[PDB]
């Protein structure tokens, strides 16, 4: 973490945050924000005026940053020992020698090439920095998730302009142009159409949430095995013999 | 003498005559709200009736005997009188001339000096007797219940079984007690249209009820359809600001539309040369159209006749002609025939009205009226609203006619017979078709409707040229071009309008609304709750105490109850604490709530865990000198319930017609 | 029926901020559009801005970078602030309100009397009130024009009443003159019957708001 | 000012005059929201016409409004003396903006020639105790508003120390002015008399004051 | 609702004080009803039958002979026009005198009151169930179990 920044995120975490643009964070929306009628967020105002709102996540981004910082500090200062019981400190070179023993290489290789290995690791981290800072289209999956949710909400909003066989797509026009008994038929048609649109949206959301939950379970498993320990599973924690 | 009391949970009656047992049933009806403000009288003008009356009295001597109902109670209208002797109960609806302070003379009739035209007659520790009177529909419904007590209104529960229902259609607005020097006391409350959740036990007796609009906890209970609520945060309802006033804006038009000269024409035109007249720049009162022609009813497509006075149209067209009875059905969208193909065609998307009436007296001659002609032959069908007054000779065959009638060369027009002795289907009918251009341009034809002033920056019910809605009207920066009249949004919702009188632009915004969630520990723990207004600043939280600011009639104290502002919204009723604990009830954006020590609900920032710096150095290692064997438990679901559904039994249980119809659905 | 009265300093140095307060009597702020307008001496009217209790605040585009208009319902008044005051801002300022039948920014209906604001660093000076006593021959005709010379004051305006405002008939207050020294001078003269010179006391009350100067001067015949 | 009005207009009592108000297509040609205000000298503007044609309660029907194209016209029938004042047109300019016109000064021919009334005041005793001397020459009730003021020491002309106001229209449609002569006490006591002469339409009226002997 | 009042209607702001005049009209107006008028202007007699429907003891019924009461059998019952198929059994439900039938969770009539003998009858679906067929392949045998 960088203590200088307001949100105590790392450099790479800040790059990642700048690489993904949330459509709606779910925070407080001022009434004058949509009352101003000049805002470029007319999509979000239209969504909110038709009952479609976004709830904020329970854990703020600063809390997630604190969690990742705690995991990183534990990994750096205690190896895999903090994932089993109390964190037991160990010099980082000796921990890396333990990892080298874990991939089948004698630790004297680590101890006799320590500076070279450190330089290679630093260069790889720098190249990760440059790759993140140059290519804007890096976090494809997260942006795809955000775009899919936003597109689903926008489609749900645009479904309100469909007549569904009624004389008009506006309830007030139907009520004004027809007597109650006839108007009930057109209102029933509109109700059925909009209810079907809502059911379609909810079914798509359930399926996509199942997919996201599978991805989250995979991420939790990778956190447990790749981060809190050293994995012998091939290509589970990257290509090559996993170190950390 | 008038004291005041809380009704507690008194006044619950069986809403219908259906037996229900061991069930929670939600009913909307005229109920006495819980903890309402009932008036206590001791022993004198007449009290109002409103929508209903809850009468109560704790007695041991039966001094109060009857009741009086009506509006004026001065023999000018029917009034209800209920009395009861030691054995019988007598109910009358005569036109009594009541005294100023009626009372049964310990019998006699000092209550009323006169009684004429009796149109209904019916004959049939303390004790607390409760009655409910309501005069919905044409029935006077009386519910009663008497219970022994050892108290004005005990905090227990007791439903009121229905006692009498009277078919009298009397209008009632005032009522008065009746008793036989002595003293007496009784309680009076007023019913309101509330929604209740009733609890029918095994024996079918109502044992408990929940007033869904009393407070957030009761709203949560009604939403969950339960009397006990587990700890958590429940998205109960939505708050919405109600409109204050109604605004109508119509063009300032004074001329009356010339509908007289259309229907009251001396002679209508032939159908092949139908007359068209344009109606514009006038106010149209269609209710007078019934006075000009003896037609039975309109035939309106895309609009209802009774609504025609509530709309504005850019232009109106009156097309008049004469056809015969058989062809009146062809004046409609999607029709074919001689009239629909060659004489007068209506578009399939026609929005207007058709008015056809028999004119056998005017358009029939003894020798036959031959002034009315129709086109019988044409090369192709007419386009909608097209006229063809050509008289060129029609060529049936291949031989050119050269303007001479003959074999396969006919005169296109043929005359109707129209003799007074013909049948109904062959008699002449005069037809007037009103075509409405609808409202897209500046409306020039409008119904008779007084336009009000313009109110801005308030939640109002607006009506701009028949475009109705509810919202806030603000001055707009949108650069409308002169031909435009309104702007639409993504959902084709009218986002801005043009005031017809002052040609300015007004933005329309939904008034104010949001989600309302209730944070509560279990009802087994406490009845204390907090309220989260989702995604609102703690200034748009509706504070005004009236009946035009909220869908939830309840209002948690917005000032004394400690308010707090989270990114999730505005939290009312929870005291923010600088300490941090584990999350108990998740509110959002890192804020959680719990019920802790008196005891109250506290909101806090959730705690991720205890900080622990590891004593790291390049030559220090920590090695365990001992161990521990831990046995942990992990629960994993494996299978779920295997269910089967009988489609026919569920959808069409014991119904052959339903089953046959269901076969149609693949 | 509402009455709007403006108040504030009458002198503002250049590059300062000018503040004015419009007080409402016989009515409440409610939801009306309260507008500020100004007029330079001898020039046309110029709309400054307006605001309603809802918020925002619409200002003239030529002045929106400097003007701030606010409303206080608790104190029931309207506040106008103008930053970077220059000499071109010397003008009479009015507050106006829309009615229920002409709601909007265009509703300039109920106007206040106005308040003059001058932009300079010249010192504010209380006036010298000298009794302009008519000559003995001028009073022999039955009519005596007696007055008060309000001399050497700055800035405009001054209000001259007679006998605490009791005497109003025959009072003529002439427009001020701009002397070569930059100070102003006017003469408020009342014509009275000469018979009342020995029985009625004539005291002119000269009030100068910029200096809060109230001077009462008794005018007696020449002696 | 985007909205343009004629600088001035004249008319005789009895006939009807018209004041024009030419704006653009975005302020006057877009909305029926043109207002006409009448302002007398020293007074706040008074609303005469609102919403192009509507007259507020209490306004005589002699004032009528109309709009055509981008020009709004105020028609005053049966001109009277008190109708002579400034007239402004305000128009809603969109986006919650109002634009005022340049202003038109109506002139009523019905005012005849009026000779000025002159009053001369010598310095007071207190002012002489203040070592100052001021002579006040007040001129009122003259029409047309064009007079020339000349001061005399005994019989000689005086040019220094003379401050004369421009004519100002009174509430009675006549004009007023004031002149001030600044003199030292020695100059005041040294001369036998001082005089103020006002010339209007070639006719001159003189007033004279002298030191008082006590 | 019926309104037989004949008070003078006040169109404007001036009170009428029971006198007809400008903006003061007599509320009732008479029809013309001359035999030479057109069809749309001729008099029509209207009778409106309003049915209170069946919730209380029915007092108006169609001409329908009532049969005997059969219990503990699958029968097609018709109680006051409420038709159905089921088994009618004597009921322990404690109906209050004003009630006439009981409903279930799906708003199905679970019990009725016999109009002639004011007793309570529980209504049960007759009998039904699923039927599955256990079979080896038809290439093996045509023998099945149920
Ligand atoms: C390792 O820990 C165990 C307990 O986890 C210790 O066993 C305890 O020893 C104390 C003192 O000898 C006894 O009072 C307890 O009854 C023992 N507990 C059990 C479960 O046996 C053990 O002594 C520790 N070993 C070392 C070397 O510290
Ligand atoms: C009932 O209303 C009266 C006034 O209408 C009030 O004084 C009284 O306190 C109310 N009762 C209760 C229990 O609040
Ligand atoms: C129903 O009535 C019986 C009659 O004895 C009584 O025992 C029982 O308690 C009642 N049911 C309930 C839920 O009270
Ligand atoms: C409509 O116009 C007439 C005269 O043109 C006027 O008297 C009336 O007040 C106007 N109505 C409205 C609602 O402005
Ligand atoms: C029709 O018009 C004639 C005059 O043209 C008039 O005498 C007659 O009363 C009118 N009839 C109707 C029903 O308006
Ligand atoms: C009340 O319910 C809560 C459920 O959150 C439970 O933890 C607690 O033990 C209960 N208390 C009692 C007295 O039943
Ligand atoms: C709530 O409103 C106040 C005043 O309008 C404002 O200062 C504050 O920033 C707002 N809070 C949020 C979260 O928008
Ligand atoms: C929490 O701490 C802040 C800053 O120290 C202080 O302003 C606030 O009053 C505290 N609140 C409580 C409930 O202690
Ligand atoms: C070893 O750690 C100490 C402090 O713990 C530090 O001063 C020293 O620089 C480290 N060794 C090297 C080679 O940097
Ligand atoms: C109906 O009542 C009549 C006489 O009251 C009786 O003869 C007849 O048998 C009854 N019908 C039935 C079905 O019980
Ligand atoms: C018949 O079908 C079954 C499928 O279960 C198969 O196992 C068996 O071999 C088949 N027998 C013959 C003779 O085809």
């Amino acid at each position: 973490p960088d203590p200088s920044k307001p949100s105590k995120r790392s450099f790479i975490e800040d790059l990642l945050f700048n690489k993904v643009t949330l459509a709606d964070a779910g925070f407080i929306k001022q009434y004058g924000d949509c009352l101003g009628d000049i805002a470029a967020r007319d999509l979000i105002c239209a969504q909110k005026f038709n009952g479609l709102t976004v709830l904020p996540p329970l854990l703020t981004d600063e809390m997630i940053a604190q969690y990742t910082s705690a995991l990183l500090a534990g990994t750096i200062t205690s190896g895999w020992t903090f994932g089993a019981g109390a964190a037991l400190q160990i010099p980082f070179a000796m921990q890396m020698a333990y990892r080298f023993n874990g991939i089948g290489v004698t630790q004297n290789v680590l101890y006799e090439n320590q500076k070279l290995i450190a330089n290679q690791f630093n260069s790889a981290i720098g190249k990760i920095q440059d790759s993140l800072s140059s290519t804007a289209s890096a976090l494809g999956k997260l942006q795809d998730v955000v775009n899919h949710n936003a597109q689903a909400l926008n489609t749900l909003v645009k479904q309100l302009s469909s007549k569904f066989g009624a004389i008009s797509s506006v309830l007030n026009d139907i009520l004004s142009r027809l007597d109650p008994p006839e108007a009930e038929v057109q209102i029933d048609r509109l109700i059925t159409g909009r209810l079907q649109s809502l059911q379609t949206y909810v079914t798509q959301q359930l399926i996509r949430a199942a997919e996201i939950r599978a991805s989250a379970n995979l991420a939790a498993t990778k956190m447990s095995e790749c981060v809190l320990g050293q994995s012998k599973r091939v290509d589970f924690c990257g290509k090559g013999y996993h170190l950390m | 003498t008038q004291s005041y009391t809380n009704s507690f949970t008194r006044g619950v009656y069986y809403p219908d005559k259906v037996f229900r047992s061991s069930v929670l049933h939600s009913t909307q009806d005229l109920f006495l709200p819980f903890f309402s403000n009932v008036t206590w009288f001791h022993a004198n003008p007449v009290l109002p009736f409103n929508d209903g009356v809850y009468f109560a009295s704790t007695e041991k001597s039966n001094i109060i005997r009857g009741w009086i109902f009506g509006t004026t109670l001065d023999s000018k209208t029917q009034s209800l009188l209920i009395v009861n002797n030691a054995t019988n109960v007598v109910i009358k609806v005569c036109e009594f001339q009541f005294c100023n302070d009626p009372f049964l003379d310990v019998s006699e009739f000092r209550v009323y000096s006169s009684a004429n035209n009796c149109t209904f007659e019916y004959v049939s520790f303390k004790n607390l007797r409760e009655f409910v009177f309501k005069n919905i529909d044409g029935y006077f419904k009386i519910y009663s219940k008497h219970t022994p007590i050892n108290r004005d209104l005990p905090q227990g529960f007791s439903a009121l079984e229905p006692l009498v229902d009277l078919p009298i259609g009397i209008n009632i607005t005032r009522f008065q007690t009746l008793l036989a020097a002595g003293a007496a006391a009784y309680y009076v409350g007023y019913l309101q249209p509330r929604t209740f959740l009733l609890k029918y036990n095994e024996n079918g007796t109502i044992t408990d009820a929940v007033d869904c609009a009393l407070d957030p906890l009761s709203e949560t209970k009604c939403t969950l359809k339960s009397f006990t609520v587990e700890k958590g945060i429940y998205q109960t309802s939505n708050f919405r600001v109600q409109p204050t006033e109604s605004i109508v804006r119509f063009p300032n038009i004074t001329n009356l539309c010339p509908f007289d000269e259309v229907f009251n024409a001396t002679r209508f035109a032939s159908v092949y040369a139908w007359n068209r007249k344009r109606i514009s720049n006038c106010v149209a009162d269609y209710s007078v159209l019934y006075n000009f022609a003896p037609f039975f009813a309109f035939k309106c497509y895309g609009v209802s006749p009774t609504k025609l006075n509530d709309l504005c149209f850019t232009n109106v067209y009156a097309d008049s002609f004469v056809i015969r009875g058989n062809e009146v059905s062809q004046i409609a969208p999607g029709q074919t025939g001689n009239i629909a193909d060659y004489n007068y065609k209506l578009p399939d998307d026609f929005t207007g009205c058709v008015i056809a009436w028999n004119s056998n007296k005017l358009d029939s001659k003894v020798g036959g009226n031959y002034n009315y002609r129709y086109r019988l032959f044409r090369k192709s069908n007419l386009k909608p609203f097209e006229r063809d007054i050509s008289t060129e000779i029609y060529q049936a065959g291949n031989k050119p006619c050269n303007g001479v009638a003959g074999v396969n060369c006919y005169f296109p027009l043929q005359s109707y017979g129209f003799r007074p002795t013909y049948g109904v289907g062959h008699q002449p009918y005069r037809v007037v078709v009103l075509s409405f251009e609808l409202l897209h341009a500046p409306a020039t034809v409008c119904g008779p409707k007084k336009s009000t002033n313009l109110v801005k920056n308030k939640c109002v019910n607006f009506n701009f040229n028949g475009l109705t809605g509810t919202g806030v009207l603000t001055e707009s920066n949108k650069k409308f071009l002169p031909f435009q009249q309104f702007g639409r949004d993504i959902a084709d919702t009218t986002d801005a309008v043009r005031d017809p009188q002052t040609l300015e632009i007004l933005d329309i915004t939904p008034c104010s609304f949001g989600g309302v969630s209730v944070i509560t520990p279990g009802t087994n723990t406490s009845n204390q709750v907090a309220v989260l207004y989702q995604g609102v600043n703690c200034t748009e939280v509706p504070v005004a105490i009236h009946a035009d600011q909220l869908t939830p009639t309840w209002r948690v104290y917005s000032t004394g109850s400690n308010v707090f502002q989270t990114r999730a919204g505005c939290l009312i009723g929870a005291e923010y604490v600088n300490n941090s604990y584990e999350c108990d009830i998740p509110i959002g954006a890192g804020i959680c709530a719990s019920y802790q020590t008196s005891q109250s609900i506290i909101a806090y920032t959730m705690s991720l865990g205890a900080e622990n710096s590891v004593a790291y150095s390049n030559n220090s290692i920590a090695i365990p000198t001992n161990f521990t064997i831990s046995v942990t438990t992990e629960i994993l679901p494996v299978s779920m319930t295997k269910t089967s559904v009988d489609c026919t039994m569920y959808i069409c249980g014991d119904s052959t017609e339903c089953s046959n119809l269901l076969l149609q659905y693949g | 029926q509402v009455q709007l009265v403006e108040s504030g300093p009458g002198l503002v140095k250049p590059s300062e901020t000018l503040s004015l307060t419009c007080s409402v009597s016989g009515g409440s702020i409610d939801n009306f559009y309260w507008s500020w307008i100004r007029q330079p001496p001898g020039k046309g009217l110029e709309w400054i801005g307006n605001i309603y209790y809802g918020g925002s605040g619409n200002y003239n585009p030529s002045l929106k970078s400097r003007v701030t208009i606010s409303v206080d319902t608790s104190k029931n008044q309207v506040s106008l602030k103008l930053r970077s005051v220059t000499a071109a801002d010397t003008a009479v300022y009015y507050c106006a309100r829309d009615s229920v039948w002409y709601t909007g920014s265009y509703g300039l209906i109920y106007w206040g009397p106005g308040t003059l604001v001058t932009v300079s660093s010249a010192s504010t000076k209380g006036p010298s009130v000298f009794p302009l006593a008519p000559s003995s021959k001028s009073t022999s005709g039955g009519t005596a024009a007696l007055g008060c010379l309000v001399k050497d004051y700055f800035p405009e305006p001054v209000t001259v009443s007679w006998n605490s405002g009791a005497l109003t008939s025959g009072v003529h207050t002439f427009p001020a003159v701009l002397q070569s020294s930059g100070l102003y001078s006017l003469s408020s003269v009342v014509t009275v019957p000469s018979s009342s010179l020995g029985t009625q006391t004539y005291i002119c009350n000269v009030n100068h708001k910029p200096s809060n100067t109230k001077v009462d001067k008794r005018v007696e015949p020449k002696s | 000012s985007v909205v343009t009005q004629p600088a001035s207009v004249s008319g005789s009592p009895g006939q009807s005059i018209t004041i024009s108000c030419t704006g653009t297509s975005s302020d006057v040609g877009s909305y029926n929201l043109v207002s006409w205000f009448q302002q007398h000298p020293g007074k706040a503007p008074k609303l005469m016409i609102y919403e192009v044609t509507k007259r507020p309660s209490g306004i005589s029907n002699r004032f009528s409004g109309s709009k055509s194209g981008n020009t709004a016209s105020l028609t005053i029938s049966r001109l009277q003396a008190e109708d002579e004042a400034d007239y402004y047109c305000c128009s809603y300019a969109g986006s919650s903006t109002v634009v005022f016109g340049g202003g038109t000064k109506l002139t009523v021919l019905g005012q005849p020639k009026a000779n000025p009334t002159v009053t001369l005041f010598p310095p007071s005793s207190e002012e002489l105790q203040a070592n100052k001397a001021t002579l006040v020459c007040l001129i009122s009730d003259f029409y047309p508003g064009a007079v020339t003021v000349a001061w005399k020491a005994d019989s000689s002309p005086v040019k220094a120390g003379v401050e004369t106001t421009t004519p100002s229209k009174q509430s009675n449609n006549k004009y007023a002015a004031s002149s001030y002569l600044s003199l030292t006490p020695e100059q005041w006591k040294s001369h036998r008399s001082y005089s103020c002469q006002v010339t209007h339409e070639g006719s001159t009226v003189e007033k004279t004051v002298a030191p008082t002997e006590c």
